[PDB]
RNA sequence: UCGGUACGGUUUGUGUAGGAUAGGUGGGAGACUGUGAAACCUCGACGCCAGUUGGGGCGGAGUCGUUGUUGAAAUACCAC
RNA sequence: ACUGCAGGGGAGACUGGAAUUCCUGGUGUAGCGGUGGAAUGCGCAGAUAUCAGGAGGAACACCGGUGGCGAAGGCGGGUCUCUGGGCAGUAACUGACGCUGAGGAGCGAAAGCGUGGGGAGCGAACAGGAUUAGAUACCCUGGUAGUCCACGCCGUAAACGGUGGGUACUAGGUGUGGGUUUCCUUCCUUGGGAUCCGUGCCGUAGCUAACGCAUUAAGUACCCCGCCUGGGGAGUACGGCCGCAAGGCUAAAACUCAAAGGAAUUGACGGGGGCCCGCACAAGCGGCGGAGCAUGUGGAUUAAUUCGAUGCAACGCGAAGAA
RNA sequence: CGCGGGGUGGAGCAGCCUGGUAGCUCGUCGGGCUCAUAACCCGAAGGUCGUCGGUUCAAAUCCGGCCCCCGCAACCA
RNA sequence: CGCGGGGUGGAGCAGCCUGGUAGCUCGUCGGGCUCAUAACCCGAAGGUCGUCGGUUCAAAUCCGGCCCCCGCAACCA
RNA sequence: AACAUG
């Protein structure tokens, strides 16, 4: 907005996991304001993740979340009659809404049948480095990572 | 296959590239590397981050000639100029003292028409 | 001053597996210390993980493959 | 005339250092150059870079300014030689010898012309590259004349302070350039005062259509000269004069228009400036544009397809109900 | 006929002498940014390394036979 | 009249001695963008390959006939 | 870069 910035809102915590990160899980799968739906889900997949490590699925969660969250961003700016990309830092809270929409939004194009083995199998891929959610990690960060040279112009 | 222990390093810097050569007391070169070496095109070899690809590459590679100080002697109007004077400290030199050598005519030659850009 | 040629000495060699024994072939357990052993020093030689090292400086008697790989297996050591 | 004083005023000769380019040699390896972004181009046959040597040309960093000098154009590396003007003081001398000046004459930036030199860099023309609908341009890479010198021709410029010369008067305030002279003159302070000649800023009376000018007048006055008489046609034609030429000077009319102008005013606008806001962008989430149907509209058709709405701000609008 | 090299991803070319990986460049696809994939950026497809055999544990590399081009020097009555 | 080129979508050009696919550019049409038009952007459509008549299973391509277009020749008394 | 017109 032109006059500042805006409060953001708390999440409250999880009740059968107690911790925020899965509940704002929870508000990336949401449709249509089906949330009991959105929650059959997230606790569907995690009760699978512990059915094929034994962990316990948040720790997995959050093993998950730190391969993915980006640290460098790539945005764009025009100077001349050219354009280019500015390598910006990542703020944290940033990089988890970005790691967050990357697990959802590659696991609704997967190859199973249900959301919830769709899901859980990008989790489990992506706390062993291996998913198309990883994959966009290195990808963001290998086109930041070749545009040093205009890191002076950071706004 | 050479040991010289003191050079100097002679920094030219223009709005366009930049070229950093490191030779010894007599003007002979031993290393150059300049930042369309390391690759970069156009435009973006008058960046500093391209500047300072340059000092590292002429610098580890005057190591290998056994240059351990370096007299820097800096030239031209860029800015990949102090970027590469903190590149050759950063990159196992000592890099003494500092000169502006830039050339300063008397009212000498003519320069060419202004840009009507 | 840069080679070419005939010949001698010196030295070179690192997929993976794995002695670090790291070119082919031969057979080779005795060649191995006043020809003064090993430790220890480091003027150096090279570079791909541990130098295989032509450093010749220091020693006061092994610098053994049957086990446990490079087809695999020696490659200490000797002819080529 | 004498006595001083300041000065890029001018002409001639000699001469200095920095930088650019080229040449020769060394070191050196694969790029350099250029732009908004690139490409043409240069280079890998040894470029750019770097160090030493050499050749040559042109312009003179700092001083340097708002400052100085010159009739104007103009004038700044150094030294020497020749030379022009100005200011102040003394009041020694001459005794109105003054001012202006039609015609005329001389000087007169830059471009250009002739002959002859010289040519580093720059750079019309030209050539390639880009940009674009095109790009005979702007931007990039090259590049001839020319820019320099000697001697002549040209005689034009927004040659401007858009303000002809001479003279006398008419409040001051305030910087700065050159002198002269006064009280504690050293009160070191090179301070204040007076006065003469410049060059700036402000400002009174007065003037002006207004903006503005204002002791350096665009004020109050006198002398002489140049010029104007609506806008175009036109500073053109024709005639003459000058010129090697380009062209310069002098200079009309037919015809056509009822305006063309100058200053200021309010607005609107700007690919002007400052500040500021808005789901304007960004950051997000779900769509539309493709399918089938519903509904309105354009067009077409029909005997009639009743009329109205038509960029945002018409189009599931008037119609909250056409067998 | 002798000699003297060469065939490798859609095009180009290293690796070959000296045996253990098939790579680089351009083209293409996809994505990104953008007025313009012009550029810039990332990922991937594309290969019996001309074909047969042969030698070695193992061959793009080395041997031989074959097709297929390019040179040179002849031969050309 | 000789010789040798040519006729392909609305325009200008490819494709043909290499018989089995008809292509590029501008243009026309439909949709964007704009207050509107240009420029720009997306999507389409359009051709008896001059006529005829052979060859062939098959002809723009091969071979003859005509009808047009273009170029070069037409010299010695 | 960029951009004509009424
Ligand atoms: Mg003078
Ligand atoms: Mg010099
Ligand atoms: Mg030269
Ligand atoms: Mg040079
Ligand atoms: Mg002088
Ligand atoms: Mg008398
Ligand atoms: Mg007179
Ligand atoms: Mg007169
Ligand atoms: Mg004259
Ligand atoms: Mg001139
Ligand atoms: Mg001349
Ligand atoms: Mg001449
Ligand atoms: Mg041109
Ligand atoms: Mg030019
Ligand atoms: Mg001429
Ligand atoms: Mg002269
Ligand atoms: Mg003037
Ligand atoms: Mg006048
Ligand atoms: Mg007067
Ligand atoms: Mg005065
Ligand atoms: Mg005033
Ligand atoms: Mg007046
Ligand atoms: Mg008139
Ligand atoms: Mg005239
Ligand atoms: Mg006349
Ligand atoms: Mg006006
Ligand atoms: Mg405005
Ligand atoms: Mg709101
Ligand atoms: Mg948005
Ligand atoms: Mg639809
Ligand atoms: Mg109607
Ligand atoms: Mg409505
Ligand atoms: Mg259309």
């Amino acid at each position: 907005p032109r006059k500042g910035p805006a409060p953001k809102r708390p999440l409250v915590n999880d009740p059968v996991y107690g911790s925020q990160l899965v509940t704002q899980l929870v508000n990336k799968v949401l449709l249509k304001g089906k949330k009991s739906l959105a929650e059959r889900i997230v606790y569907g997949a995690l009760e699978q993740a512990r059915d094929k490590t034994g962990t316990d699925p948040v720790i997995t969660l959050k093993r998950a979340l730190d391969n993915v969250k980006p640290a460098l961003e790539v945005r764009s700016r025009r100077v001349g009659g050219a354009t280019y990309q500015v390598p910006v830092e990542v703020r944290p809270d940033r990089s988890t809404t970005l790691a967050l929409r990357w697990l959802v939004g590659y696991s609704r194009q997967r190859r199973e049948k249900t959301m919830i083995e769709r899901l859980a199998n990008e989790i489990l891929d992506a706390s062993n480095g291996l998913g198309a959610s990883v994959k966009r990690r290195e990808d963001t960060h290998k086109m930041a990572e070749a545009n040093r040279a205009f890191a002076h112009y950071r706004w | 296959k050479k040991n010289v222990p003191h050079g100097a390093a002679h920094i030219k810097s223009t709005f366009n590239n930049t070229i950093v050569t490191i030779t010894d007391p007599q003007g002979n070169v031993i290393a150059w590397a300049s930042s369309g070496h390391v690759g970069f095109k156009g435009s973006r070899k008058s960046t500093p981050f391209a500047a300072q690809l340059a000092a590292e590459n002429a610098a580890r590679k005057a190591q290998d000639h056994g240059v351990r100080k370096v007299d820097v002697f800096v030239k031209g109007p860029g800015s990949g100029r102090e970027t590469a004077i903190r590149s050759l400290q950063a990159a196992g030199l000592e890099v003494g003292a500092i000169s502006d050598v830039t050339p300063q005519p008397h009212n000498g030659v003519r320069p060419p028409k202004r840009r009507r850009v």
